[PDB]
């Protein structure tokens, strides 16, 4: 799974980092181009000390860092016939002329090819896998399954009740203990018919039988020849992958404009049409129009449309970047794993409704000035670049949305002006993780905040922002309202969710309709993502809108302080791979290859646990019968239920604070307690059968069953007690055997396997599961149950996070504008693995009239002090010609006109303030400003007349 | 008339509805084919996102046009 990548600009280095976060085999980079201030406007691995420098030469260095497993080497020169050592080839800053030469060469000798260019809020993408491309999985959805009620002898299959198939035409199934047709169950797939929701038809299979009862039908993925045109033979009548139907009309224009922009270069020593010129973009428009001639293409040009693309020509985005992307690493993805349907074969998208209107966009404006910032003053022109300077930001959660967010934040400069402030937050640690590379938290940042590396990573990216960013460790929620309260809001310009639960993106949303601020909404779930954003008095909220049930999980990355017994999962599964994978393919790759220590001084980023794992599998902790694979199993629960979790607590005792004082314990979930191994325990004797039968498994030792041995290996058996580096890694290195000693020695590595049910690989998932969620009082699981949870585990994608951040950010320049019409801003969502894009208007917040005045259900609302609440009857009565029938406060009910009048005597006369107090039964804390209260009104009618909420002021 | 419905999963689903129904019917039909609740279905057509109370007709649909059912995700 060999990569090229032509061009290290934003995008190309974007798809660099997408490539190497999601793993191949080897990754290459060509860019000799010298480097020049404006690169720097999307591209993030060129500091300004940079200039003059290739571009691949500098970025090698940081793209390697990355993934340790994926090498980055560069190349100076590129002949045709190199091209045969890659599986792909991508290629962007490149001329037409040397894409259709390369292009020619590659599908001639069925090598993959991807072109991509952004251009200003413009983005072109092109995919051409060869005539004969080999697709296993058309849309990367998990099989269906389903139980049957029967089957009649013609092939119709019925749905046990009222369960739905979901099935469509041309999928194939297979059966599985199917009564009364013995046949059919081997496993032969059959094409399926639908002709409902309950049942459909596979066929005459009445030589299998006469008839079917209770079976379990199973989804089989079939594979597909895609063929793909060369991108010469393409270029008259192209296929178009559309963004936004919508914008239906445009990419013909897009396809059109791409090709005269290559044109007017080679018409201009390379040179591209200057920002926002007007004679530039007429001859623009007539090479438009030649080679629209030429190719017989039959289109009206629309003539502003392909102007703004020679306006914001030499326009270098980091949103367009990250978006393209993501999107194209996917592509590359597909590319070599023959996973998931790819873009057949053009794509051009756009977001010009970005473009500003609050400022004036002229050539004198978007003139290069000679910054970081000029790619992109030359689409937004320097008057809004002192906007997005004069930012304040809250971006909620620091992983790898956050980071994404931030690492775009900062190629814009937002927030670098004098009045300009970053305000990020996030309660996790970065902790080690052997199945998760991320893109600015390296593995010797293990133990810090994740916000606070962010925030320096970033500063080495734009220097500028070095004390713009105040980096919080505060989890976002009702405690937290003590440091986000009113002044932290009064502050800020927009909030911006980077968050992996409902809850959180609830309780921000809230709070940033209290405040009246914009907030900017972004999810992901394995290679499918959505953008939503709020805007006061314009849209609905987050919470106005419900979602289905959730029927997979998504994991981003190993929580610190598990809730639900999906982080012990995901947990127990990198236990797996850390326990029985990794360290076993050290040893195995140590004894073939002879240079193994001599070439990972340089490539592990963590050289000492390579060691170790040598060490300890090899020779310090090699087992030689079962009983000793027993005793490390033994060893292994003290380590990682018992001794872990004492120096957990001794490093956060239940009474430590944080950076600003509060608990460091959340609330939902208490700090964890230790385990004392006691084998008449089932999970932890579990356990122990489990790890002993792996560690055996690792060595070819034989595994047993029966209790016994177990009892009488461990009575006799307890591992040490527990209490809370330089030349030390070469004495430990010096100190291992010679490789000369090669018998041939194979460690089996655990291949992680799901379906089999004798491999103890299930076992060991839920024995690690449960006690970790005993360790943070979590309810436990079952096999089945455990094996059907993690059969529905999504790891979240490096591309699809890249593809929000994009949307996010395009989004956010609509914001900060100002733009008060709805239509221009664009909800997204999208589904990498079948190249699905859509975009819609937001849902406009819903108005009422009240009183015959227009007011908004969701934003405006009733500003008042803290009074009494007679005196609140007695204004909502007579300044507002309304009966208030109900008052509430949180999930407190105040007052109802239907209550009796002792219990109104005694809570008439009493302050808001104080009536809360009374009720909740719990003093209100000093520092709250602002008290919220929903109330039921009915008008002069008896008629319940909707109204806002109520602030009052205290 | 016959219109279709695309999934972010890659679904299709074939509705046969009249130029004239309501949002809410197509709606609902989309929960007799999939089981969804009308609350929690987002239709986009050409930018926009039907809202309830509204018509094929006032969003200009017609035969074969093609709907994207989409939804939040929160990962
Ligand atoms: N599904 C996409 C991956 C999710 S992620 O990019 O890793 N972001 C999760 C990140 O935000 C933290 N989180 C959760 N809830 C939080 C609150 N209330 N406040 C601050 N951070 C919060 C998580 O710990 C992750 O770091
Ligand atoms: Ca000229």
């Amino acid at each position: 799974s060999n990569v090229l990548i032509i061009g290290c600009k934003g995008l190309g280095v974007e798809i660099a980092k997408n490539v190497c976060l999601a793993g191949v085999k080897s990754v290459t980079l060509y860019d000799p181009q010298p480097t020049r201030i404006e690169d720097l406007s999307s591209q993030y691995f060129l500091t300004e000390d940079d200039i003059g420098v290739p571009r691949a030469k500098v970025t090698v260095s940081k793209l390697a860092e990355l993934n340790q497993y994926v090498p980055v080497s560069v190349v100076d020169e590129l002949s045709t016939e190199y091209l045969k050592n890659f599986k792909c080839v991508v290629v962007t800053e490149t001329s037409l002329t040397k894409q259709l030469e390369i292009n020619d060469f590659t599908h001639k000798n069925h090598i993959a090819y991807i072109a991509a260019d952004s251009r200003g809020l413009f983005g072109s993408i092109f995919c051409d896998f060869g005539e004969n491309f080999i697709c296993t999985d058309t849309d990367g959805n998990e099989p269906l399954t389903g139980m049957i009620a029967s089957i009649t002898d013609d092939g119709v299959v019925t749905m046990l009740e009222e369960t739905r198939h979901g099935l469509e035409n041309g999928d194939f199934v297979k059966f599985t203990e199917v009564k009364g047709m013995p046949g059919l169950n081997d496993g032969t797939p059959r094409k399926v018919e639908v002709k409902g929701p309950y049942t459909f038809s596979i066929g005459s299979v009445k030589d299998l039988g006469s008839a079917g009862y209770n079976g379990v039908f199973t989804q089989v993925k079939v594979p597909t020849k895609i063929s793909f045109k060369s991108l010469r033979e393409s270029l008259k009548d192209p296929e178009y992958v559309y963004p936004d139907f919508g914008k239906m009309m445009r990419p013909p224009q897009y396809h059109i404009a791409f090709q005269a922009l290559s044109a007017f270069a080679d018409a201009h020593e390379g040179s591209l049409p200057r920002p926002r010129n007007d004679i530039d973009a007429a001859e623009f428009f007539e090479f438009c129009k030649k080679i629209a001639s030429t190719l017989q293409f039959d289109v009206e040009l629309d003539e502003k449309l392909i102007k703004e693309i020679s306006y914001q020509a030499r326009g270098d985005l980091v949103a367009m970047s990250a978006f393209l992307g993501g999107a194209v690493a996917q592509e590359v993805l597909k590319a070599t794993t023959s996973k998931f349907y790819p873009l057949k074969q053009y794509f051009y998208f756009d977001s010009l409704e970005s473009l500003p209107s609050s400022v004036t966009i002229s050539e004198e404006t978007c003139k290069p000035r000679g910054c970081r910032y000029d790619g992109q003053i030359a689409v937004f022109g320097s008057e809004f670049q002192e906007k997005i300077a004069s930012l304040s930001t809250f971006l909620v959660g620091a992983g790898a949305i956050g980071c994404e967010m931030l690492k775009n934040w900062a190629m814009m400069g937002v927030a670098t002006g004098e009045s300009g402030h970053i305000s990020v937050t996030d309660m996790d640690s970065i902790e080690k993780s052997n199945l998760n590379r991320q893109f600015l938290f390296r593995p010797r940042d293990v133990g810090k905040l994740k916000s606070e590396c962010a925030s320096t990573a970033v500063s080495i990216m734009n220097p500028s922002l070095t004390g713009k960013i105040t980096s919080y460790q505060e989890r976002v929620g009702p405690e937290s309202e003590g440091i986000f309260g009113d002044e932290f809001f009064e502050k800020l310009s927009l909030v911006t969710n980077a968050l992996d639960n409902v809850e959180a993106r609830m309780y921000v949303d809230r709070r940033c309709v209290f405040f009246e601020k914009p907030l900017l909404e972004s999810g992901t779930l394995g290679t499918k993502g959505n953008t939503q954003v709020v805007v006061p008095h314009l849209t609905e909220s987050y919470g106005s809108s419900q979602d289905p049930p959730e029927k997979s999980f998504p994991i981003c990355t190993l929580k610190n302080f598990p809730n639900r017994i999906e982080h012990t999962i995901a947990w127990a599964r990198d236990l797996f791979e850390g326990l029985f994978k990794q360290p076993i393919d050290n040893v195995n790759m140590y004894l073939s290859s002879p240079n193994f220590l001599e070439t990972s001084l340089k490539t592990s980023s963590n050289p000492r646990e390579v060691l170790e794992n040598i060490r300890d599998y090899l020779v310090t902790e090699k087992p030689l019968s079962f009983e000793e694979c027993i005793m490390w199993a033994r060893l292994q629960f003290d380590k990682f239920f018992n001794n872990n979790i004492q120096q957990l607590l001794f490093n956060f005792p239940k009474d430590s604070v944080t950076s600003t004082g509060q608990p460091f314990w959340s609330g939902p979930k208490r700090a964890p307690t230790p385990l004392s191994f006691d084998i008449h325990n089932r999970e932890h004797f579990d356990f122990i059968v489990a790890a002993a039968s792996l560690y055996a498994f690792n060595y070819g030792l034989k595994s047993e069953t029966d209790p016994a041995i177990y009892e009488r290996v461990l009575a006799g058996y307890n591992p040490p007690p527990f209490a809370p580096d330089k030349q030390e890694l070469k004495s430990i290195a010096d100190s291992l055997p010679p490789p000369s000693s090669l018998v041939g020695f194979r460690l089996t590595p655990a291949e992680f396997e799901k379906d089999d049910d004798s491999n103890h690989h299930i076992d060991f998932i839920t024995a690690a599961s449960n006690l970790r969620a005993m360790n943070y009082d979590i309810t436990p699981a079952d096999r089945f149950k455990t094996k059907f949870v993690a059969g529905k585990i999504v790891p979240a994608m490096c591309t699809s996070t890249a593809v929000v951040s994009g949307l996010v950010c395009l989004e956010l320049v609509k914001l900060v504008d100002g733009k008060k019409k709805i239509e221009e801003y664009k909800n997204g969502f999208f589904n990498l693995a079948i190249g699905l894009f859509t975009f819609s208007d937001p849902i406009a917040s819903p108005k009422m009239k009240v009183n015959g005045k227009e007011i908004d259900k969701i934003w405006d609302r009733y500003n008042l002090p803290d009074c009494t609440l007679q005196e609140l009857i007695d204004y909502f009565q007579k300044e507002e010609g309304l009966e208030v029938t109900m008052l509430s406060s949180g999930v407190s009910l105040l007052y109802a006109n239907f209550q009796p009048p002792k219990k109104l005597a005694e809570r008439l006369p009493l302050k808001i303030s104080e009536l809360v107090e009374q009720i909740t039964k719990k003093k209100l804390e000093p520092f709250r400003k602002h008290l919220v209260l929903e109330i039921c009104c009915d008008d002069a009618n008896g008629e319940d007349v909707e109204v806002p909420f109520i602030c009052i002021k205290l | 008339m016959q219109i279709f419905v695309k999934t972010l999963t890659g679904k299709t689903i074939t509705l046969e509805v009249e130029s004239s129904d309501t949002i809410d019917n197509v709606k609902s039909k989309i929960q007799d084919k999939e089981g969804i609740p009308p609350d929690q279905q987002r239709l986009i057509f050409a930018g926009k996102q039907l809202e309830d109370g509204r018509t094929l007709s006032d969003y200009n649909i017609q035969k074969e046009s093609t709907l994207h059912l989409v939804l939040r995700l929160r990962g």
